[PDB]
């Protein structure tokens, strides 16, 4: 009949469009942005340029789709698996959140809450192969804070004098010593501030390395 | 906080005062309903392929 | 030698048919590189099906038993399949090189349409340099030593002239060999540079060494004698020619276990 | 005060518990002793639907028992015809993160939603074309987990903010709100008469809500972890709940207790979806083990299993005529079983 052929042709056109859309989306670089509200992800998003936010931006003819789910405020165990397959997870941590505390709980430093979130996501069953970029924001303010205040507040154990470089290295080490898939994923850290102008290039280089390593492991040379 | 507790208490009170029948009657009702519509379940008892829309039937 | 061909042909066909079934049934395996893998597998399949059995009959009996027409057809098909396989083994390496040296330009330019174009182009060059020059009686030689072979159907040897013996050797093995060497050396350098960020230097070297050495050991011994025979037909014995040819054939058996070692292939085989 | 109210509440809870106990005259297994078994239920795959390039998250049948819908994370909502397997419609979504679908009883509208915290309602017969976004309901503070039409105007949805809502589509306003769940509501099921509906949440409890007055009439407990699915018995006098505890449970409304528990030692995964049969004698349940088990609803015995998916079964549904069963999965394929 004529209606049967019409329906089959409609279905064929729909299949063509679906294939085209899928192959077009396959070229996208999908990133998942995370961190507490006071991490500094606002500055990172402004430099790279209710519900879930999506930022689209190009760099060197490369298309980045960054998904920010900070405004969810619910049990993450139910929807996190929806992001299995993102190219990488950007995680922001405010370096100046070591001598502060959360306004809700009793005396829980925000640094320890960020550590808990990092340990939870990095060692998640859904992100065994995914890589993590770690932004350590607010370095200019951290330098002054630690120049006047000590670091023995959140880290009662600390071997070394009070200097920006030593404390920054110690915090980077404490955050990198939380992942247990030391052979499956790689962490890329970077100390940033409100005036960096190089974070987009760092993200570009990290994604380049991630894609190159993925291809090498698929080939069998890594 | 007192409002939440008052709401919970009044809700429990409203849920406690309801006429419940013995489990025997509900079990018998479920059994009887399942038995009455038994012959009308295609998945339960297979249907001859001549009347199966997915094996061999006429569409339009 | 009558039973030595049985397991050989069985392995050649089983590997390629399993590879095709795995790339067809499972959906995860429908990638871009898997298109080249399918091309290589189909070429090796045609080999195991048609090329090796007739050569086996030739070597076991002592004379061709299917007429001059089928002799020339089988020769042309052998050359066609060998060239197609050895050039797909080169486009695979070129693809890996483009993917590892420029992943973004690769993701942008590379597409299924261009993949099909390149596969058909390889097959077209194979047919061009295999079928036309042979069945058109252009590969004949002027020497008399091979006259009775051309005349008597009982003989189906591969005696040829200088021009074609060089053309086929350079179009089938010697250009692909250099291309593979260059691209895989660049890939090794890039893998080293990437490992410099953080055993792996040994893993990559072992993989590349297997890949290149199996192919070389299989084919180069034959393609050396192939161009050595033209200059002087007597320097190399006659039986070593056939032995090296069959060693090269064995590359069809050895290819799948090398180019389909990914966990996805193993999973599709276990589920198969 | 605080302890005053808490203690009177615990007293009321003990009273409810003792009341439920006193009304336990016999077990369902004791009344179903002589019922003939169902027998090995062999159900084969008849139609397979391909076209999704990601993991499907939901599907819903049409009242006509022929058309169905499916949403995938690729940002696509496809309407298929099962009799021919030719795609009837393909709608792109403003947000690729979708977790639920719905088909209007009249077939004039479809609904979806997800991590965008919005229920998008699309019209299929607009006036001149194919499909246009008809409405966007945005009043939730958490991801939309499920939604089910009541008519062409009213629609009830559940969200991760621990509340459900009844919206008037024509106006785009929450006509009613249902609160009381202490966890994320993961699913809901409307009754046949559309007068009530049950909802299961991550607080390991289920609640029966009235759509008119907008209050909670009964609460049902017994599970040990989050409830991921829920379905009504064909006569609306009971329902079934599946949880992460690897067990399904049949609850009764008039008795206000648990009747039967469907579990197995060889089953450890979590239940992703549940559904009944036209006669209610069979209970199909799609699990996380890539399989789908068919249980007897009166004897609590596993009679059959549908194993045809590579990844976990995310959604499962049965037709009104009861002629087939559709099942989706993360492996990007839907299957019709008969
Ligand atoms: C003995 C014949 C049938 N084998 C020919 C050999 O496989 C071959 C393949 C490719 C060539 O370019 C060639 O000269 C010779």
């Amino acid at each position: 009949s004529a209606e049967d052929k019409a329906a089959v042709e409609r279905s064929k056109m729909i299949d063509r469009n679906l294939r085209e859309d899928g192959e077009k989306a396959a070229r996208e670089v999908k990133l998942l942005l995370l961190g507490a509200g006071e991490s500094g992800k606002s500055t990172i998003v402004k430099q790279m340029k209710t519900g879930i936010v999506e930022t689209h931006f190009t760099f060197k003819d490369l298309h980045f789709k960054m998904f920010d789910v900070g405004a969810q405020r619910s049990e993450r165990k139910k929807w996190i698996h929806c992001f299995e397959g993102v190219t990488a997870i950007i995680f922001c941590v405010a370096l100046s959140d070591y001598d502060l505390v959360l306004a809700e709980d009793e005396e829980m430093n925000r640094m320890h809450e960020s550590m808990k979130l990092f340990d939870s996501i990095c060692n998640n069953k859904w992100f065994t192969d995914t890589s993590i970029i770690l932004f350590l924001n607010k370095k200019d303010l951290f330098e002054e804070k630690i120049k006047k205040s000590p670091l023995t507040i959140c880290y009662p154990e600390y071997a070394g004098s009070n200097t920006y470089e030593e404390a920054a290295a110690y915090i980077q080490c404490q955050f990198e010593d939380l992942n247990k898939r030391k052979d499956t994923k790689e962490i890329y850290t970077h100390f940033t501030c409100a005036t960096d102008t190089k974070n987009v290039q760092f993200v570009f280089d990290a994604v380049t390395d991630v894609i190159i390593k993925n291809n090498l492991k698929d080939c069998g040379l890594f | 906080s007192i409002a939440q507790a008052r709401k919970l208490v009044e809700q429990l009170k409203m849920e406690a005062n309801i006429d419940r029948i013995k489990v025997s009657k509900a079990a018998a009702d479920l059994m009887a309903y399942c038995e009455a519509h038994a012959k009308e379940d295609p998945l339960l008892t297979p249907v001859p392929a001549s009347e199966n829309p997915f094996r061999e039937k006429k569409f339009f | 030698m009558s039973l030595l061909m049985a397991l050989v042909v069985l392995l050649i066909v089983a590997g390629n048919v399993l590879v095709i079934a795995a790339i067809g049934s499972t959906q995860r395996l429908q990638t871009l590189t898997n298109l080249f893998i399918t091309s290589l597998a189909c070429a090796d399949l045609v080999v195991g099906l048609l090329v090796v059995p007739f050569g086996a009959t030739l070597v076991v009996r002592g004379t061709w038993l299917w007429g001059s027409f089928l002799c020339e057809l089988w020769t042309s098909l052998d050359v066609l399949c060998v060239t197609a396989s050895i050039e797909t083994l080169c486009v695979i390496a070129i693809d890996r090189y483009l993917a590892i040296t420029s992943p973004f330009r690769y993701q942008s330019l590379m597409t299924r349409a261009r993949a099909k174009v390149i596969i058909c182009t390889v097959w077209a060059i194979s047919a061009l340099v295999s079928f036309l020059p042979i069945m058109m009686h252009w590969w004949r030689d002027e020497d008399p030593q091979a006259l009775k072979c051309y005349q008597d159907p009982g003989c189906c040897d591969f005696v040829t002239n200088r021009a074609y013996a060089i053309a086929s050797s350079i179009i089938s093995f010697y250009i692909p060999l250099l291309i593979m060497i260059f691209v895989y050396l660049r890939v090794y350098r890039e893998a080293k540079e990437q490992i410099r960020k953080i055993f792996r230097e040994h893993k990559a070297l072992k993989t590349l060494g297997i890949i290149m050495g199996v192919f070389t050991l299989c084919w180069l011994p034959f393609f050396l004698v192939n161009i050595v025979n033209v200059f002087n037909r007597d320097l190399v014995p006659d039986w070593l020619f056939v032995f090296f040819n069959w060693l090269g054939y064995a590359n069809s058996a050895f290819n799948p276990i090398i180019y389909c070692r990914s966990p996805d292939f193993r999973k599709a085989f276990k589920r198969l | 005060e605080l302890d005053q109210l808490r203690q009177e509440a615990e007293q009321l809870k003990n009273q409810i518990r003792d009341a439920r106990k006193a009304c336990a005259d016999a077990t369902l297994s004791q009344i179903t002793n002589n019922i003939d078994p169902v027998g090995r239920i062999q159900m084969r795959t008849r139609r397979t639907l391909r076209g999704h390039l990601a993991k499907i998250y939901a599907m819903h049948w049409g009242t006509d028992s022929r058309l169905l819908v499916s949403a995938s994370q690729d940002g696509k909502l496809i309407i298929w015809d099962s009799y021919t397997t030719n795609k009837v419609h393909a709608i792109p979504l403003r947000s690729s993160w979708v977790m639920t679908c719905a088909y209007a009883p009249s077939g004039n509208y479809v609904a979806c939603g997800g991590l965008d915290n919005i229920c998008s309602i699309y019209n299929l017969k607009t006036r001149e074309g194919n499909v246009r976004v008809s409405r966007e309901l945005a009043g939730h503070t958490g991801y939309l987990s499920c939604c089910r039409f009541l008519d062409d105007n009213q629609i009830v949805t559940s969200s991760g903010d621990t509340t459900c809502a009844l919206w008037d589509i024509e106006t785009g306003q929450q006509t009613t709100t249902f609160t009381g769940h202490t966890g994320d509501v993961m699913s809901l099921s409307l009754a046949p008469d559309t007068r009530l509906f049950v909802s299961g949440a991550c607080d390991a409890s289920a609640k029966l809500w009235d759509v008119r007055e907008g209050m909670c009439r009964q609460t049902f407990t017994g599970h040990e972890s989050d409830i991921n699915a829920i379905c009504f018995f064909p006569n609306g006098n009971a329902f079934a709940t599946g949880s992460d505890d690897a067990t399904c449970r049949l609850f009764d409304l008039r008795a206000d207790q648990e009747l039967m528990t469907y579990s197995h030692d060889n089953i450890i995964c979590g239940i992703t979806s549940v559904s009944f049969s036209k006669s209610g004698r069979l209970l199909l349940a799609g699990y996380d083990d890539f399989n789908c088990n068919v249980w007897d609803a009166l004897k609590a015995d596993r009679a059959g299993v549908l194993a045809g998916h590579d990844n976990r079964v995310s959604c499962l549904g049965v037709t009104d005529d009861g002629m087939a069963v559709a099942t989706g999965s993360w492996d990007s394929f839907l299957k019709i079983w008969n």
